[PDB]
């Protein structure tokens, strides 16, 4: 019980510990994102304006 | 800001549509009038006649 119910709890917490992981750093490339389509848009706009 | 600025050339450019659509209704019903004014306002009722 210990060891197979010991490696699965392992196992999935590997999971979730690199999925939060991967997560947190989507959420800093989706603020660098921002940014970046922030200041394209708005360079942008002086053009098309 | 795309929206507004789409919105703001949008009008811009609608009320100079509107203005000079304006402009050739005005020389269009000014040369009709001139026309039917040289012609003879009741020989069209007795074309019709």
């Amino acid at each position: 019980a210990v060891e197979s119910t010991g490696n699965a709890k392992a196992e999935a917490e590997s999971r979730a510990e690199a999925a939060r992981i991967e997560g947190e750093g989507s959420v800093l490339q989706a603020k660098l994102k921002a940014q970046a389509l922030a200041i394209e848009t708005e360079a942008e706009l002086e053009r098309v304006k | 800001k795309v929206r507004e600025m789409e919105l703001i050339y949008a009008r811009a450019q609608l009320e100079l549509e509107v203005s000079k659509a304006q402009q050739l209704a005005n020389v269009e019903a000014k040369k009709f009038k001139e026309m039917t004014e040289a012609l003879g306002p009741g020989t069209i009722r007795d074309l019709a006649v």
